[PDB]
């Protein structure tokens, strides 16, 4: 048996959504229901148990409820706080015994504010150039939606290879960081006057900017 | 203080056993009919089951999912308070997050406490430390690059933990030669630039590595 959540939910601040979770007479139809919430990257937390109840620390904006063989999580309230990953699960007598989670649900909080990406670019350390590599290095956080492209520039023309660029991934606070590396030999460092890492975020393009330097 | 929490290799060859162990403390007054699960969790994907072990009476459980069924052991030692879970003919599919997970008694089942997590990485790649580099800098942001390590995770730390605000350390880039590396960053005001020493502390478990670096003022800083 499986439990059948679906894969994505959506709500705007303030509003009051619910997430589904379709089992089976052996173990919704016959077990208390859980919920968890998880940020990706991190553990699980117990959100709703025993079907109904909220565990301690929980905000009263959760709640759950079962029917039969469907159990429903209720958000009364959407926050900022609140884009997660949602699993429901319950114990299953069939067969041996068994615990079934749900496939997940990932709740988007949308029409959100904007939250534009903060940028730093390194240059390659001395430490690196002596080790015969060149890494530049652009890190990008702070932004919401969790969204962004990177394109780089060595003086003023587009880089044709050597970048890798990260997924964007949660943060603590609930925006967003990614990270692009550029490699290059410290002989293609040293070709140009200047390479530059440009960010757009939801239509918007800002760039920093680093120069090789040569002290013989 | 209460604990539960992982522990076991980061990194297993295929056809091999992974064994992972799961410690608790500091709730000693309420483990009377509790249990332990082990659930994985591969990356960007759903929670799984695993198996579970009673605490006081003797059964245990496991999946009967038929790519695992057979290759699940899940035991205990009591005078330890520990769960070890042990998995045979490892794959690169079970490469994963493996979470422990208690259940209290108090019919109403759930995880009410659940570890961090361990990873735990397939491959028949050798595990390899990382190379540490200096990013050097009303505010200025300085930081390290870790280079070229295998497997996950690294963490990173600053003057020993003592520093923790204004730091930033972002998830790996995993390179086309199979090796990651990561960057740590801190913002910090300029001019505490001139009275504060800035080192990073990496640790690579996986290779039983630990660097420390710090980071000076830009070399030819033109």
């Amino acid at each position: 048996p499986v439990l059948t959540q679906p894969p994505s939910a959506s709500g705007t601040p303030g509003q009051r959504v619910t997430i589904s979770c379709s089992g089976s007479s052996s173990n919704i139809g016959s077990n208390t229901v859980s919920w968890y919430q998880q940020v990706p990257g991190t553990a699980p937390k117990l959100l709703i148990y025993g079907n109904n109840e909220r565990p301690s620390g929980v905000p009263d904006r959760f709640s759950g409820s079962k029917s039969a063989t469907s159990a429903s999580l209720a958000i009364s309230g959407l926050q900022s706080e609140d884009e997660a990953d949602y699993y429901c699960a319950a114990w299953d007598d069939s067969l041996n015994g068994f615990w079934v989670f749900g496939g997940g649900t990932k709740l988007t909080v949308l029409g959100q504010p904007k939250a534009a990406p903060s940028v730093t670019l390194f240059p390659p350390s001395s430490e690196e150039l002596q080790a015969n590599k060149a890494t530049l290095v652009c890190l990008i956080s702070d932004f919401y939606p969790g969204a962004v492209t990177v394109a780089w520039k060595a003086d003023s023309s587009p880089v044709k290879a050597g970048v890798e660029t990260t997924t964007p991934s949660k943060q603590s606070n609930n925006k967003y960081a990614a990270s692009s590396y550029l490699s290059l030999t410290p002989e293609q460092w040293k070709s140009h006057k200047s390479y530059s890492c440009q960010v757009t975020h939801e239509g918007s393009t800002v760039e920093k900017t680093v120069a090789p330097t040569e002290c013989s | 203080q209460v604990n539960l929490r992982e522990s076991g290799p980061a990194l297993v060859k295929p056809t091999q056993t992974l064994t992972l162990t799961c410690s608790f403390s500091g709730f000693s007054l309420s483990t009377s009919g509790m249990s332990v699960s082990w659930i994985r969790q591969p990356p960007g994907k759903a929670l799984e089951w695993l198996a579970l072990i009673d605490w006081d009476d003797d059964t245990y459980y496991i999946t009967y999912s038929s790519s695992l069924k057979t290759r699940l052991t899940i035991s205990k030692d009591t005078s330890k308070s520990q769960v070890v879970l042990t998995m045979t003919n490892m794959d690169p599919v079970d490469t994963a997050t493996y979470y422990c997970a208690r259940t209290l008694r108090v019919y109403v089942r759930d995880f009410d406490l659940w570890g961090r997590g361990t990873l735990v990485t397939v491959s028949s790649a050798s595990t390899k430390g990382p190379s540490v580099f200096p990013l050097a800098p009303g505010t200025a942001a300085l930081g390290c690059l870790v280079k070229d390590y295998f497997p996950e995770p690294v963490t990173v730390s600053w003057n020993s933990g003592a520093l923790t605000s204004g730091v930033h350390t972002f998830p790996a880039v995993l390179q086309s030669s199979g090796l990651y590396s990561l960057s740590s960053v801190v913002t910090v005001p300029s001019s505490s630039l001139g009275t504060q020493t800035y080192i990073c502390n990496v640790n690579h478990k996986p290779s039983n590595t630990k660097v420390d670096k710090r980071v000076e003022p830009k070399s030819c800083d033109k």
